């Protein structure tokens, strides 16, 4: 069944390629079959698959199973920052692709946690650096330029990518993260700091509109918003420390382990 | 009415694969028309039209799929509004008026009210047909505000709300529960045991 699964896999892409989102996410759910059978017949069918299943999560909002599904294809960093490392046994072409798909997992890596990783990837390249440090900086225009310039990347076809659709949704959704970075943690802040923060951002009236819509995202909280004053306010403990003990210990095992 | 008696069929036609083939177009065309007077609802049919329309360019009508997507955006804050984004190409997002209809969407998730209402040509054709958008809207509003104010001005919220009377205000309120206040009223053993255990792990 093994065949049947890479038709299947291979005629989900040609969908998503001149195919509709949804269709293709059915297919693909369908598709998944034992990793064995894969494993015999050939090293590159299991990276295919995990490309497939970046490409799914990549559709879904969620970029968390295609981080999964890619790092499997091609190693990638742990959680706790451990390296993972991928078997070279694939066909140089197909580990060549399986390069190309981890190429494409930075950007739902990205989203996935952190931070400035590229000693996988080479060096000398700026394409993928570049756009790291334009993150890092927390400025757009860095990061507008970086998409501007490397334009030809986005585009490769040209009508199945008319409009570089999601490469302005995730930049969008980059832009926001900084500003929930400071995260409050103040009890009670004055607008001109706040003014001078969200000046940065292209709007100038955001911070009434753009403050606010930060807010109804939840991703940080603002309190006496709206307010006359104009000024902005901002057991668990106990599970807080117990959860970094159990990690200290977990340390110490592998350690001991070792 | 109309719509309930369209609905078996469609329901039917849509569990197998006749839903693929654009000859029903005509008959599920009618069935959007009937869900936009009635202010009825059926998202499945809807987004199964936009994959006719993909699949059968040919077939693309403008009215039909601008309906679809206001429809879509009057069930915010659910996904069917991006849903429908995701079965229409660029070329056809790109042209009048579906251009126009997404960039208003924009503004309402992007929760900009204020901009959405000025934005909004009142007395724009296609919302003519589509009964009770304007609540629906203010529904989607009220959902937002809900969640994001403890207490908000009275002239502010009717200004989001689309510039109502004080009349009409009050009906949103008492919709929601909301009341004005000064203003508008809307809103051991165990661990000890884990230390131990976590300290005779450091220790060894």
């Amino acid at each position: 069944k093994m065949l049947g699964y890479f038709s299947l896999v291979g005629l989900l892409r040609l969908h998503s390629l001149l195919g509709d989102y949804y269709q293709a996410i059915k297919v693909l759910e369908n598709i998944e079959l034992n990793k064995k059978s894969m494993y015999s017949r050939v090293p590159e069918c299991q990276v295919t698959t995990y490309y497939y299943v970046g490409f799914a999560y990549l559709m879904m909002r969620r970029y968390q199973d295609a981080i999964r599904v890619f790092a499997n294809i091609l190693l990638y960093i742990q959680r706790t920052k451990s390296m993972f490392q991928r078997t070279t046994y694939k066909y140089e072409m197909i580990n060549k692709q399986n390069e190309q798909m981890h190429a494409l997992l930075a950007i739902a890596l990205t989203m996935y946690p952190m931070r400035i990783d590229e000693s996988i990837h080479l060096q000398l390249r700026e394409k993928y650096g570049d756009k790291m440090l334009r993150m890092q900086k927390g400025d757009p225009q860095v990061y507008e330029e970086l998409f501007s310039y490397s334009c030809p990347k986005f585009l490769s076809e040209p009508f199945l990518q008319q409009l570089k659709v999601f490469s302005d949704e995730v930049q969008q959704q980059a832009q926001l993260s900084t500003i929930r970075s400071f995260l409050k943690l103040y009890t009670t802040m004055p607008v001109a700091k706040l003014a001078g923060f969200l000046d940065l951002t292209e709007q100038e009236f955001r911070i009434q509109l753009l403050v606010f819509k930060h807010k109804m995202k939840n991703l940080v909280w603002t309190s006496g918003i709206s307010a006359l004053d104009g000024e902005f306010q901002s057991x668990x403990x106990x599970x807080x420390x117990x959860x970094x003990x159990x990690x200290x210990x977990x340390x110490x095992x592998x350690x001991x382990x070792x | 009415a109309m719509f309930e008696q369209m609905r078996a069929n469609v329901g039917k036609l849509l569990k197998g694969i006749d839903r693929y083939n654009p000859e029903n177009l005509a008959t599920l065309e009618r069935y959007v028309e009937t869900q936009a007077k009635e202010n009825a609802y059926d998202l499945e049919a809807n987004l199964a039209v936009l994959k006719l329309y993909q699949f059968n360019p040919a077939f693309f009508q403008t009215t039909v799929t601008a309906q679809i997507l206001l429809k879509a955006l009057t069930n915010l804050p659910h996904t069917d509004f991006t849903l429908c984004k995701c079965m229409i190409d660029q070329a056809h997002q790109e042209e009048r008026p579906i251009r126009q209809i997404l960039y208003l969407g924009d503004l309402l998730e992007t929760c900009h009210f204020q901009a959405f209402w000025q934005a909004l040509d009142e007395n724009m054709d296609l919302l003519e047909g589509i009964t009770g958008f304007e609540d629906s809207v203010r529904k989607f509003i009220c959902h937002v505000v809900g969640i994001t104010y403890q207490h908000i001005d009275r002239w502010l919220l009717a200004e989001m709300l689309g510039d109502l009377s004080d009349s009409q205000l009050k009906v949103w309120m008492s919709k929601y529960g909301w009341s004005a206040d000064e203003q508008i009223f809307i809103c051991x053993x165990x661990x000890x045991x884990x230390x131990x255990x976590x300290x005779x792990x450091x220790x060894x």
